[PDB]
């Protein structure tokens, strides 16, 4: 139950709501209310960020794992004369 | 040699020293000299220019640094008009 | 060069009392209760 | 960019002496931080070992620029401080977009929002400020000697100028004179440590010091201990500035005579620039084979200051009443933890290495950042307190023992329970980003048979949880002794608000009270963030711990 | 084998000059002018003490070792154990003494146990990626090895047994093992 | 969405609606305890679903969905037997507890509920992780909420208290987190179903153990480790003493089947003797220091150690009769010591305002229907047959005998002290003369609130009591997977 997006939409909305917590303010007043769109609109960008860059991440961590077995097969096939 | 007596004499300062704290900045002052000292007679063991332009790299900070602390020392004694530790 | 009410041993002195944690003697406590007859 | 933006800041400021435009200049110089942010994420698209630059006299990595945009990020953080003021009036009739761009609201705000706070009216503060960051991020790009020395002053006295600026406090002039004199001692060191390597190896390159050190280590007319005696020595002069036992006498009371604003960068900015240069020469002077010269290694230093700090942080933090050593004695303690990681130098360790700075710097943000928030809350409340009466430098600390923070939890409880995770995070509880810290850095000390020092980080750990546990007492356990202020609601007492359209024409008017005065937005929701990503990160931990993963795999790339 | 006097001669010597270091902190440190001879005068004692304690840990675990004759982390903390005797001797408190003594052998005795890296841990200099996956997949074991460590019974009942069993009884209480039939008819 | 999941995210919508509902309504109190019964009922109507479909034997763990979107550290449920009892019997234990404070907070009854609810989804997420990590994560979060807990609702003594039961968890936790990592680090990985494959060798097990036992020694609690228990579950309001004793007390219990049993079955073999000597010194230690315990809680707070001990000598028998005994008494112990801590932290201590045994005498003339319910709980601690509490006993014991006599004898010895402790603080509490002299005021029966928070318990313990079939059946399989031995001639087939 790891998905960037619904995670990252939520932590916008829970950052305004212990936002209001802390200013002790209250939690939903009409007139406030474009703000949970707008901090989960906001946390739902960063997520989508973040998938890019886990993207990229795999990518070269996977890549990494390719030279560490190919360093270990040619030292070894040197080691078999 | 005589380099290395002079960072005994800077290191000396803060041994002896309970109660002037302006003689806290002149050891440091001479630790710093003795450095550049240091640097500056290995410089000519080596032929190297590069150790010459390390030392007045050295003391334009360690003049940068010296007025530094003065100006912060001018700061503090504005609000005690003292240098003394009471100890 | 800063103050003792904020640096002194001795305002943690008050803090935390050595007398905070009885010790007491055979004498006026055998019985390791609290001098309680 | 960091250096444009110093030298047009400088210029604007030069020729003003305008006090009203601190708050100004505040702002410019995170504006200025952004494009910085922006100029070095540009510039990660490379993976190598290093670049050098400039003459060979700086270099860049991929770990050297993750890290100038992590002390970005943090100083535009730090900045919000004197750049938004610390309360604000809020109504439900000004909350709607149309109201906050497209209507004005009008009251008596000076004595409400403390316009003309000290913090406020210190025109080149962001500009010092800007100072420290230049020789933060040029001692992460030095690849010479003199780079080093250069770099490392240029950061140490723009922190000692910082520490002192607040010229009119007896207590900031008094603690800017123990750091500026225990600090250019300290200084002293790395220059005799720096000069030494240049005497003996006839080069200032860090290059050449490696390749010097590499051919060294082989398993007779020249043999080398120049060069670990020489980095002890160099080494010991960067212990102090990270306050690591048992070079850590002058932080707990250099970070509580300044003000608590100040602490906060203060206290921050440095360990994290000398940790991340500390760790690359560490891994290259790091020897193989087991000769004669891994026995007189300098990283023992280290270890042993890591050892020392675990001890003095946990122990000495016990009997603290003001709060500012309190955190000073619990940053000691983290960099014992930081310290055992840099000494063990594995793929393992340099991960949880890396990790641990991150986290820790967030961390010790917020506990700042909730501090001062504390502190400007409690404008409208009152106490008898004979205690808090006899404090000095009430307006610079407001909070400045831990007995001020009893019944917090009955002032603002959701605050105090901000303040309780990230304590919890100090101490390690799972699943709060704290305790993964710590196990990431026992498992690696762990895996690399640091059995005796792992023992002693959990056993300090314990300790260090009393004192922990005793700030949260105090918040939780206790009413408090903050009354609120009678006078700001008293049936009669309201001031005026106008709300005002985009012609200046009214529209409304309201009467306010003190219950209309809230903490300003910049400062809750920076608290409620990073609030949140301490409590979550379990949730979150994929690619902020693929991207350490990653940058050790680089600098460990055989 | 080693000098158990030369050793603890050597012992006392180090950590007794950094107990001379620090009794010269004190007196330069002293506030009333007590002048440069109270380094053996009034901080003597803590110079002396430090020297005690080198002296008691280096000569008992030498002297641990030879009357052992091995070398192992036993002897150090049994030397930490003298080490931390010693210094309880000082505040005249037994339960200073066994308790002071009891934490120095303790973490003096784990440090070498373990090996604490304060000078180096020791390299295995193999292929560390290869000790990983024999320990990671070594998933099955001869049974002789298991039998060596745990040994026979306590419900470890490996096959034959019963035949072994009997032989060991008879060995031990000269009994022949044979069980009656329960069945009449037999 | 999992049903597992389902139960570790109903609580967590309970904090929601608590903290957020004066949004939308000064709203009274009632409400706040109301939205947390149901929230908790809803948790347990959940769990009796999942019990439904439960299979009895299967080697798979079950209910358990397939993340994929693997990361550093991520969340896996799953349940079988010998998980399957602890979730059931947290979640008929806390709804319990929410009711046995009904009355008797009065003050930040927000942060109690919020608190109460938190614990019940991280002390789930203990009993359903399949990750040795994960369970270490779970097993020490609960220390916040448990530290503010006792200090914000605790009697006059909870500094001292809550700062005992966070250090001694802590500083044990810290020592099973050390055996954990290296863990871990040899087998690169804490799933269950792939580090129960693995094999460790003798020494590493050795030092497994220890790692593994301080802890779970600290949390038993074990004779001499148990000072936290003492101060923590009298200190602590009704509800926490509760969840402290029904719940808190298994995690270690639980813990012994998925960290040692399958892992480091030789170091517990060979081992065994010393796990015995703490066990049976802890039965005897703690059954002749409760006969002299003067304050009521303190007495049953104490008699949770000694059958903690019996218990802790059941997991370690390598039977299967032990295994079985060692998870029904810690069930049994649930129900009953959670009806002794409302007998006395919630009727006595509310009619008088204090705890000291020397101020009760008599209370049955006034009080038949509280007597009857303390007697029948006073019968179960002392493990009188028809309770689960005998079944459990008499099967631990016998593992214990059968693995190892002399600490099988000496643990049964319980069977008279139990006894003794028990009966005569209910004498000189229910019977002993007439009705004490310090009281002034004449007290009230049991509230009909008091009665069914006691009738629940006591059903229970009874109908389990004659049918213990009802657990041993989802026991049998899973526990047989845990057993370390074989027989001469069914071993290697061919
Ligand atoms: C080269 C010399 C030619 C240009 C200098 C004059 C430009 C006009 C400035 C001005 O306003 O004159 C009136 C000004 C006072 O007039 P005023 O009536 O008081 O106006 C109200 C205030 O000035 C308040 O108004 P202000 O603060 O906006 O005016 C000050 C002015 C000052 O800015 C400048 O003068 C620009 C200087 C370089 C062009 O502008 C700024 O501060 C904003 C722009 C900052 C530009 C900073 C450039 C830094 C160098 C970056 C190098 C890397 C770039 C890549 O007097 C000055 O000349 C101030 C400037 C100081 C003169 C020395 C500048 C050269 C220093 C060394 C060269 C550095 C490169
Ligand atoms: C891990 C990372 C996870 C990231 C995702 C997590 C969720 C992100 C939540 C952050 C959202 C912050 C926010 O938008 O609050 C609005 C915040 C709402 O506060 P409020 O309680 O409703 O009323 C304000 C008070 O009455 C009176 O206002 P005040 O005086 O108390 O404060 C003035 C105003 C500060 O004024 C600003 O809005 C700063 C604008 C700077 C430029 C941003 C746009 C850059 C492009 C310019 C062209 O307040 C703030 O926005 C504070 C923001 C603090 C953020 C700190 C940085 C992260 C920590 O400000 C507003 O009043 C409305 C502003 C709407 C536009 C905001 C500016 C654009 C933001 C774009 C973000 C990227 C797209
Ligand atoms: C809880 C939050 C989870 C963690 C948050 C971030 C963790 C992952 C961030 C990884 C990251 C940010 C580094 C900043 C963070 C520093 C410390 C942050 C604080 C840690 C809390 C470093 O990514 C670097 O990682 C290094 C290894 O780690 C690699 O080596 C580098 O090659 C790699 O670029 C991503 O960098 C990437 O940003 C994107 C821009 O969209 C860049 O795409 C392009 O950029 C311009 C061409 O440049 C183009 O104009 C633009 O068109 C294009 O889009 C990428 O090119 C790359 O630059
Ligand atoms: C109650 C504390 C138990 C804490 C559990 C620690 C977790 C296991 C570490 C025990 C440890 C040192 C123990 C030293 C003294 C223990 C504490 C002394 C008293 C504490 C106050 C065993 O150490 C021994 O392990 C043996 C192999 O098993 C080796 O043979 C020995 O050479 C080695 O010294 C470390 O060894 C372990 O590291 C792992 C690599 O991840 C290796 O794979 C193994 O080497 C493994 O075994
Ligand atoms: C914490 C993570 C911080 C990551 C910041 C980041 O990566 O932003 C990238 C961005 C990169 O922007 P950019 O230039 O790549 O914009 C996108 C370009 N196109 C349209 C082609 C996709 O960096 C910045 O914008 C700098 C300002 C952000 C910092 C402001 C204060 C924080
Ligand atoms: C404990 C409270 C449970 C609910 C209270 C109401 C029932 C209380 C018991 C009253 C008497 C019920 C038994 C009457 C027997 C008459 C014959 C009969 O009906 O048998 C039908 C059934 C048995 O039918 P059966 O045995 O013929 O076959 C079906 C059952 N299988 C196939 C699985 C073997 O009896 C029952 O279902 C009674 C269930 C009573 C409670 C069951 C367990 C409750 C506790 C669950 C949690 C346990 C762990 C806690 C931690
Ligand atoms: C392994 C850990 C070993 C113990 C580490 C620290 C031991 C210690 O120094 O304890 C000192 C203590 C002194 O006790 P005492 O002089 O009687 O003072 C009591 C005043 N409350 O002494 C003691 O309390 C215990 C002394 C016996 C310890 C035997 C082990
Ligand atoms: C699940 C769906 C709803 C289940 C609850 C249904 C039972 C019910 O009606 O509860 C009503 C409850 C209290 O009743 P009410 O009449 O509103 O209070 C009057 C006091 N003067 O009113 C409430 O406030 C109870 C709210 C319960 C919310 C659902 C449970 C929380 C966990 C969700 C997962
Ligand atoms: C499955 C993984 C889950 C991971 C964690 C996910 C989140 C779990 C919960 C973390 C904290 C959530 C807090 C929820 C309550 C927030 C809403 C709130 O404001 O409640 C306010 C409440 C009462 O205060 P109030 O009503 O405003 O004042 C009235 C005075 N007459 O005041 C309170 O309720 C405060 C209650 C006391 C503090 C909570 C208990 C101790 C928590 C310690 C925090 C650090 C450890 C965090 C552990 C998280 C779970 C492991």
């Amino acid at each position: 139950m790891v998905n960037r997006i619904l995670f990252w939409t939520g932590f916008g909305l829970a950052v305004r709501f212990w936002q209001l917590g802390i200013e002790m303010r209250p939690f939903f007043n009409r007139k406030s209310l474009w703000a949970y769109p707008l901090f989960g609109g906001v946390g739902a960008s960063f997520g989508y960020w973040l998938q890019s860059i886990d993207e990229k991440q795999t990518k070269m961590l996977e890549e990494r794992k390719q030279a560490i077995l190919e360093k270990r097969a040619r030292r070894a096939q040197r080691q078999a004369e | 040699n005589i380099t290395l007596i002079l960072f005994l004499i800077g290191i000396l300062g803060f041994v002896l020293n309970r109660k002037n704290i302006i003689l806290m900045l002149i050891s440091i002052e001479i630790m710093l000299l003795s450095i550049t000292f240091l640097i500056l007679l290995s410089s000519l063991n080596m032929d190297d220019i590069i150790g010459q332009t390390y030392a007045i790299y050295i003391i334009v900070v360690a003049g940068a640094e010296s007025a530094i602390g003065l100006g912060i020392l001018v700061a503090f004694y504005r609000l005690r008009g003292s240098i003394a530790i009471e100890y | 060069f800063l103050p003792e009410a904020m640096v002194g041993r001795s305002k943690i002195d008050e803090k935390y009392p050595d007398s905070d944690y009885p010790t007491l003697t055979d004498k006026e406590d055998p019985d390791m209760n609290g001098g309680y007859i | 960019m960091i250096m444009i933006s110093i030298l047009s800041l400088l210029l604007s400021t030069s020729v003003t002496l305008r006090r009203d435009m601190s708050i100004l200049f505040n702002r410019i110089s995170i504006i200025a931080l952004a494009y910085c942010i922006l100029h070095d994420t540009m510039s990660l698209s490379f993976i190598s070992k290093g670049i050098g630059l400039h003459g060979g006299l700086l270099h860049i990595t991929n770990l050297t620029q993750i890290f100038h945009i992590f002390i970005f990020i943090i100083s535009i953080l730090i900045l919000q401080l004197t750049s938004f003021y610390p309360r604000k009036v809020w109504i439900p009739e000004y909350s709607s977009l149309k109201d906050i761009f497209f209507n004005k609201i009008l009251y008596y705000r000076t004595k409400i929002i403390n316009k003309m706070g000290e913090h406020m009216k210190i025109i080149e503060y962001p500009l010092i400020l800007l100072f420290v960051i230049s020789g933060a991020v040029f001692l992460i790009s030095t690849n010479d000697l003199v780079s080093i020395f250069l770099s490392i002053e240029l950061q140490s006295y723009g922190l000692y100028l910082l520490s002192t600026i607040y010229r009119n406090s007896e207590l900031s002039t008094t603690g800017g004179l123990i750091y500026f004199l225990l600090g250019g001692l300290s200084s002293c060191f790395i220059l005799l440590g720096t000069s030494l390597l240049y005497v003996n190896s006839g080069t200032t390159s860090l290059d050449g010091l490696y390749i010097l050190n590499s051919i060294s280590d082989v398993n007779s007319w020249y043999k080398p201990y120049y060069l670990n005696f020489s980095l002890l020595i160099f080494s010991i002069g960067f212990l102090f500035k990270v306050s690591a036992a048992p070079f850590h006498f002058w932080s707990p009371d250099v970070y509580d005579a300044i003000p608590t604003i100040v602490t906060t960068f203060v206290a921050i900015i440095a360990k994290i620039s000398i940790f991340i240069f500390l760790l690359e020469l560490v891994y290259y002077t790091n020897s193989n084979a087991n000769s004669y010269l891994s026995e007189f290694s300098w990283t023992y230093a280290l270890l042993i200051s890591s050892l020392l700090s675990l001890i003095i942080g946990t122990v000495v933090g016990l009997t603290q009443f003001r709060i500012k050593r309190l955190l000073a004695y619990s940053t000691i303690s983290h960099v014992g933890f930081i310290l055992l990681a840099l000494s063990v130098s594995s793929i393992e360790s340099t991960q949880a290495f890396i990790f641990y700075l991150i986290q820790y710097s967030i961390s010790n943000l917020n506990a700042f950042f909730i501090l001062i928030t504390i502190g400007f809350s409690l404008y409208g409340y009152v106490t008898n307190n004979k205690e808090y009466k006899s404090l000095l430098d009430k307006n610079n600390s407001p909070i400045q023992l831990i007995s001020q923070l009893k019944g917090y939890f009955y002032i603002n409880p959701l605050l105090s329970l901000s303040l309780a995770i990230t304590i919890f995070s100090f101490v390690g509880v799972p699943p709060l980003v704290g305790f993964f810290a710590k196990q990431m850095v026992l498992s690696a000390a762990l895996d690399n048979g640091y059995i005796f020092l792992s023992l002693i980080a959990i056993i300090t750990s314990v300790i260090g949880a009393v004192y922990y546990l005793n700030v949260i007492k105090e918040i939780f356990f206790y009413s408090p002794e903050h009354e609120v202020n009678p006078v700001l609601n008293e049936s009669d007492s309201n001031f005026s608000l106008r709300i005002l359209n985009e012609k200046n024409v009214l529209i409304r008017s309201v009467l306010l009270k003190g219950r209309n005065i809230f903490i300003s937005s910049p400062f809750s929701i920076t608290i409620s963030i990073i609030t949140n990503v301490i409590l979550l990160f379990i949730f979150m931990n994929k690619e902020w711990l693929s991207m350490g993963t990653i940058l050790v795999q680089i600098l460990f790339s055989a | 084998p080693k000098d158990a006097v030369h050793l603890g001669l050597k012992g006392a010597a180090v950590v007794g000059g950094i107990g001379l270091l620090f009794a010269a902190v004190r007196t330069s440190l002293a506030r009333k002018n007590v002048g440069p001879w109270a380094i053996f005068t009034r901080n003597g004692k803590l110079a002396a003490t430090f020297a005690a304690v080198g002296g008691a840990y280096d000569f008992t675990r030498a002297a641990a070792a030879n009357l052992r004759e091995k070398e192992d982390w036993v002897n150090n903390g049994i030397g930490g154990l003298f080490a931390g005797a010693t210094m309880g001797l000082t505040t005249g408190r037994i339960p200073r003494v066994l308790g002071f003594a009891a934490l120095t052998g303790v973490v003096l005795a784990t440090a070498e146990y373990a090996g604490s890296g304060l000078r180096g841990v020791f390299k295995r200099d193999v292929d560390e990626y290869e000790r990983k996956e024999f320990l990671r997949k070594n998933r099955r074991r001869p049974i002789e090895e298991t039998l060596a460590e745990i040994g026979e019974g306590r419900g470890i009942k490996p096959p034959g047994y019963y035949e072994r069993r009997a032989q060991r009884l008879k060995e031990k209480y000269g009994v022949d093992i044979n069980p009656v039939c329960a069945d009449p008819d037999q | 969405m999992s049903l597992l999941y389902v139960l570790l995210i109903i609580p967590i919508i309970g904090i929601f609606l608590i903290s957020t509902i004066d949004s939308f309504y000064f709203f009274n109190v009632s409400y706040y305890k109301k939205i947390a019964l149901i929230t908790t009922i809803l948790n347990l109507i959940v769990s009796l679903i999942i019990y439904i479909l439960f299979d009895f034997s299967n080697n798979q763990f079950q209910f358990i969905q397939e993340n994929l979107d693997l990361s550093f550290y991520d969340i896996y449920l799953g349940v079988d037997g010998v998980s399957i009892y602890f979730v059931l019997l947290t979640t008929i234990i806390m709804p319990i507890a929410l009711v046995s404070n009904w009355n008797s907070i009065t003050n930040n009854i927000k942060s109690y509920l919020i608190i109460m609810l938190l614990l019940e989804t991280l002390l789930l997420a203990v009993f359903l992780v399949l990750d040795v990590l994960l369970f270490y994560i779970f097993f020490e979060s609960i220390l916040p909420p448990l530290f503010i807990l006792i200090g914000l609702f605790g009697s006059s003594n909870k500094v001292r208290a809550s700062f005992y039961i966070f250090l001694y968890t802590l500083l044990g936790s810290l020592f099973l987190l050390l055996s954990i990592l290296t863990m871990s680090s040899i087998v690169g990985t804490t799933y269950f179903d792939v580090l129960l494959k693995s094999s460790f060798e003798y020494t590493t097990q050795l030092f497994l153990f220890f790692g593994i036992f301080i802890a779970f020694a600290v949390k038993t609690p074990v004779w001499g480790l148990n000072s936290w228990l003492l101060r923590a579950h009298v200190e602590s309001p009704l509800g926490g003493s509760i969840v402290l004793a029904a719940i808190v007390l298994k995690l270690s219990l639980y813990g012994v089947f998925r960290l040692i049993l399958p892992i480091l079955p030789q170091a517990s073999l060979n081992l065994t003797y010393i796990v015995y000597a703490i066990g049976a010194i802890t039965v005897l230690y703690a059954s002749f220091s409760t006969l002299r315990t003067v304050d009521v809680k303190e007495l049953i707070a104490y008699s949770s150690v000694a059958h903690a001990a019996i218990y802790l000598m059941g997991v370690f028998s390598n039977t299967i009769q032990g295994l079985e005994g060692a998870i029904l008494l810690g069930l049994a112990h649930g129900f009953v010591s959670s009806g002794l801590f409302i007998c006395a932290g919630g009727i006595l201590y509310d009619r008088t305002g204090t705890r000291l045994i020397y101020f009760f005498r008599g209370l049955t003339q006034i009080m038949p229907l509280f007597s009857l319910f303390f007697f029948i709980l006073c019968l179960g601690n002392a493990g009188t047959p028809l309770t689960l509490n005998f079944v459990g006993e008499f099967m631990s014991l016998y593992g214990t005998l059968e693995r190892l006599p002399i600490a099988g004898m000496l643990a049964s010895t319980s069977i008279i002290f139990s006894a003794a402790y028990s009966i005569y603080m209910y004498n000189r509490i229910a019977f002993g003369g007439s009705v004490s002299l310090y009281f002034i005021d004449c007290f009230r029966d049991l509230t009909k609130r008091e009665f069914f928070i006691l009738f629940t318990l006591v059903s229970f313990t009874v109908i389990l009591g004659i049918y213990p079939s009802f657990v041993l059946d989802g026991l049998h399989y899973n526990i047989s997977s845990v057993v370390y031995g074989i027989e001469p001639n069914a071993s290697y087939l061919t």
